[PDB]
């Protein structure tokens, strides 16, 4: 569902980070927060940053009215496993004699 | 390499558009032979 009116700024809300560059892909249901310098070029890259080195620091340019398809959407994915372990979080349905 | 080595480039208001096809291109040699420092790319990795 839409979150432009609560997240987007007129000047651009560059607070929500997204990363494109890493040596290894992301396994399903996993997160990585190591902001290690990524060297796109064949040359060695040391220190904080460098040329031909694309660090994983880029954020959304979220604007309220300018965002049509670029508009932020706040998404919640519900994932569950059934009939593998004893159930704890159960349905509203009441027990019987 | 030649369009990187052109004496005079296309005008601002009268930019010339060009298309090439049916050859082999590499990005490593592009910044090896013709070094640059001012470059940022959208939607594509430099290696991609």
């Amino acid at each position: 569902w839409n979150s432009n009116n609560l997240d987007s700024k007129v000047g651009g809300n560059y607070n929500y980070l997204y990363r494109l560059f890493r040596k290894s892909n992301l396994k399903p249901f996993e997160r990585d927060i190591s902001t290690e310098i990524y060297q796109a070029g064949s040359t060695p890259c040391n220190g904080v940053e460098g040329f031909n080195c694309y660090f994983p620091l880029q954020s959304y340019g979220f604007q309220p009215t300018n965002g049509v398809g670029y508009q932020p959407y706040r998404v919640v994915v519900l994932s569950f496993e059934l009939l593998h372990a004893p159930a704890t979080v159960c349905g509203p349905k009441k027990s019987t004699n | 390499g030649e369009v990187f080595n052109a004496t005079r480039f296309a005008s601002v208001y009268a930019w010339n558009r060009k298309r090439i096809s049916n050859c082999v291109a590499d990005y490593s040699v592009l910044y090896n032979s013709a070094s640059f420092s001012t470059f940022k790319c959208y939607g594509v990795s430099p290696t991609k």
